[PDB]
RNA sequence: CACCUCGAUGUCGGCUCGUCGCAUCCUGGGGCUGAAGAAGGUCCCAAGGGUUGGGCUGUUCGCCCAUUAAAGCGGCACGCGAGCUGGGUUCAGAACGUCGUGAGACAGUUCGGUCUCUAUCCGCCACGGGCGCAGGAGGCUUGAGGGGGGCUCUUCCUAGUA
RNA sequence: AUAACCGCUGAAAGCAUCUAAGCGGGAAGCCCGCCCCAAGAUGAGGCCUCCCACGGCGUCAAGCCGGUAAGGACCCGGGAA
């Protein structure tokens, strides 16, 4: 089951056959496989990867020459492939060709302490007849001897963003090995140079 | 004269097989050997029990319909989050866990209680840990 | 009166074997099990196989003809057990034959496609009549009925799939 | 009926926010038809999700316009005013009809009429601190168990075939 | 895996019967599958890799004190947090 390590680039259009196509870059670069997980030591089966191969030693004492190829170890080694078992180390962006369909997880960018409308999209009180302070407040939150009490997944405001997100069946534009980049469309979560990771689809596989 | 109280005793270990046997009839006696109401020195507030290992979970049987008829409820914290499973659908699943949760409500309630039912310790299919006594007993 | 539970089977070609549970039978066709009841003894006799009831109670002498019976279907079995004719009426409606396997045309945008399942024998002897052939009855009497319910007779019309014999019928209509 | 509450359990409607029931409005699956087809009728299964925007009236409801797969019915203190409103009802002003000699009065009408910054506990949304997880650490991860989600229409080909 | 339902095989009841023993089909529903949380799952799981088994009193059931080791904190420059 396919996957690779990323950062979110940039987006941009990509004029395909006289359609415009927005696509976001995802840099995927080379994935040096540092461990692999068997239902013989394990009981699932992945890779660890890692990426990102900077620090010259921040690394300190727990690490993996164990490995070895773990040489240059990486600043991030978001790991788990869940089942795929690559051919030899080090998976490239060779990995999709183009018209694959792929998801993707990455982090939402942080609203912080965010409103109910906005993070409900709740529809607030009227701006104006009797209004008193409602305006941008959640209503009603329960009934009222019985229960006696809110339920307990009660829509309300608190943080928002800054968590998992994985949109799925994106279509793989284009892949450009020279660079290691990665073109698809839309809707990838999060900001620019913040990882992702990047997988084949849940539509068929 | 006061009475009798045990000073600390050794963990005698048990083990018992469960293929073929009933359900809440052998849920009984396991309950009776976790409380060791057994043991002649029996104190309500202490347990001195018999630690109890079960094998062959999978193979309980029990009578009537309840294969299929009996169903296990959780309500988790939430709107129409009571979970409904038959039986015939635990065992498949988690076999045992159906003769751990018979013991569980056969056992007291309260600190005491909830310690007994650590020390049952239930199996599927043959074998376990071999590390104490445990005598078969049947 | 004189209920069918308890005369007796016949023998030939093949073997019975009383196990506690199940009975083997094993015949010049092939060999079936017949799951039977634990309790009520089954007892194999010269060129016959018998099979008696512990109790006089509705629920062995229920258990009774159906053990009997149970039994001979499977002797019957081992020896030419398929039959199971079905003849296609209608005009667009043909069958065909791909290898083991069935094909249909019975007014569907497609043709439909049926697989014969394990000890099935397929047979289109004319494309308008199909054969069913087996060892197992039941087994039988289900891939029929399965083939007959794709396009089953309609009520208007002859069109359709029809059990042979099987009489057709008139509403009118319209 | 008069049982808790008159040393106070704020009352219609709206709005916001829902959650549940199923006697099911729609969608899914069915039997019967006085079911040719299409389209209905009736009854059975089914609560997963859905269930429009306006005119009029304080209205609930209803009627109507234009649509729709449908424009479901109930419960939750006729859900929800320490969440909002305040049109209605329901103080004090004023008028009409009417009743009363009168003062006044009317589930009759009319116009007007103070809706209280600070959440202790439970509950709910978030977020940390502590300790535990019997050697301590840096990574990585299994998933018991939870939650989210769950709608539907038109057209076209099959085929103007059956 | 099931609902209503449609069937097979099939007695009790020589016939018949989807049902009493069986089996097969069969729903936007159920259990999985998808996405998210998740070991306070005190039933506290697992894998990789590190540091190491000092010195004294407690001559002992746990410890204790001082530096230590792997590692952390603190302080600081910041951040689509
Ligand atoms: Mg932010
Ligand atoms: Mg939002
Ligand atoms: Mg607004
Ligand atoms: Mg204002
Ligand atoms: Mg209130
Ligand atoms: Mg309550
Ligand atoms: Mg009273
Ligand atoms: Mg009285
Ligand atoms: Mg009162
Ligand atoms: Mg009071
Ligand atoms: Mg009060
Ligand atoms: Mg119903
Ligand atoms: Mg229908
Ligand atoms: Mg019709
Ligand atoms: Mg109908
Ligand atoms: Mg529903
Ligand atoms: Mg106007
Ligand atoms: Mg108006
Ligand atoms: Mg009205
Ligand atoms: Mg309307
Ligand atoms: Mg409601
Ligand atoms: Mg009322
Ligand atoms: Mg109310
Ligand atoms: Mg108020
Ligand atoms: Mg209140
Ligand atoms: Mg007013
Ligand atoms: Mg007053
Ligand atoms: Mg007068
Ligand atoms: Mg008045
Ligand atoms: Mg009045
Ligand atoms: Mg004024
Ligand atoms: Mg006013
Ligand atoms: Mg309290
Ligand atoms: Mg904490
Ligand atoms: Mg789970
Ligand atoms: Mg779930
Ligand atoms: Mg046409
Ligand atoms: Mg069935
Ligand atoms: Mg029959
Ligand atoms: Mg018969
Ligand atoms: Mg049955
Ligand atoms: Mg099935
Ligand atoms: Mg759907
Ligand atoms: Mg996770
Ligand atoms: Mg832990
Ligand atoms: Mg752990």
């Amino acid at each position: 089951m396919k996957g690779i390590l990323g950062v979110k680039v940039g987006m941009t259009r990509i004029f395909r056959d006289d359609r415009a196509v927005p696509v976001t870059v995802i840099l995927a670069g080379p994935c040096p496989v540092v461990q692999r997980r068997t239902p013989e030591k394990d009981g699932y089966t992945a890779v660890q990867l890692g990426f990102l191969p900077q620090n010259p030693k921040r690394v300190n004492r727990p690490l993996k020459g164990h490995f070895a190829k773990a040489g240059v170890e990486p600043v991030r080694i978001l790991r788990e492939i869940r089942d795929f078992n690559p051919e030899g180390d080090t998976v490239t962006v060779e990995i999709f060709k183009p018209g694959e369909r792929v998801d993707v997880t990455g982090t939402s960018k942080g609203r912080g302490f965010a409103g109910v409308m906005k993070r409900w999209n709740f529809a607030g009180g009227p701006d104006s007849h009797g209004a008193h302070k409602i305006h941008r407040h959640p209503g009603s939150i329960g009934n009222r001897k019985t229960p006696g009490r809110v339920y307990k997944g009660k829509k309300m405001a608190g943080h928002y963003g800054a968590e998992r997100v994985t949109v799925m069946n994106l279509e793989v534009v284009d892949v450009i090995p020279e660079e290691n980049l990665l073109l698809v469309k839309g809707a990838v979560p999060g900001p620019n140079g913040g990882l992702v990771i990047v997988r084949e689809t849940k539509k068929a596989a | 004269m006061k009475t009798y109280v045990p000073k600390q005793v050794e963990p005698r270990w048990v083990l018992i097989d469960a293929e073929g046997k009933t359900l809440g009839r052998l849920a009984t006696k396991i309950a009776t050997l976790l409380r060791g109401k057994h043991r002649p020195d029996w104190t309500p507030n202490v347990a001195m029990g018999d630690f109890v290992v079960v094998v062959n979970a999978d193979k309980i049987r029990v009578t009537g319909k309840k294969l299929e008829q009996k169903i296990y409820t959780r309500y988790s914290g939430y709107p129409g989050g009571l979970k409904k499973i038959p039986l015939e659908k635990m065992l498949a699943t988690h076999p045992e866990r159906v003769l751990e949760h018979a013991v569980k409500g056969m056992l007291p309630k309260g600190p005491l209680g909830r310690r007994l039912f650590k020390r049952l310790k239930v199996y599927a299919g043959p074998d376990h840990p071999h590390q104490a006594q445990r005598p078969e007993k049947l | 009166s004189r209920i069918g539970r308890l005369p007796i089977p016949v023998p030939k070609g093949v073997s019975v074997e009383v196990a506690p549970g199940r009975v083997k039978v094993k015949g010049p066709k092939g060999e079936l099990e017949v799951p039977v009841s634990p309790e009520m003894r089954v007892v194999v006799e010269e060129g016959v196989v018998r099979v008696e009831r512990p109790s006089d109670e509705r629920r062995h002498k229920s258990l009774h003809g159906l053990t009997r019976t149970l039994i001979a279907n499977a002797v019957k079995g081992v020896s030419e057990g398929y039959s199971k004719e079905l003849l296609i009426k209608g005009i667009g409606y043909r069958a065909r034959l791909v290898g083991r396997a069935l094909e249909l045309t019975v007014g569907f945008s497609h043709p439909v496609v049926v697989e014969p399942p394990e000890g099935i024998t397929f047979e289109v002897p004319e494309p308008t009549r199909v054969r069913v052939s087996g060892i197992d009855k039941q087994k039988v009497g289900q891939v029929a009925a399965n083939i007959r319910a794709i396009r089953k007779p309609s009520a208007y019309h002859e069109k359709g799939i029809y059990y042979a014999g099987e009489p057709v019928r008139l509403k009118p209509g319209k």
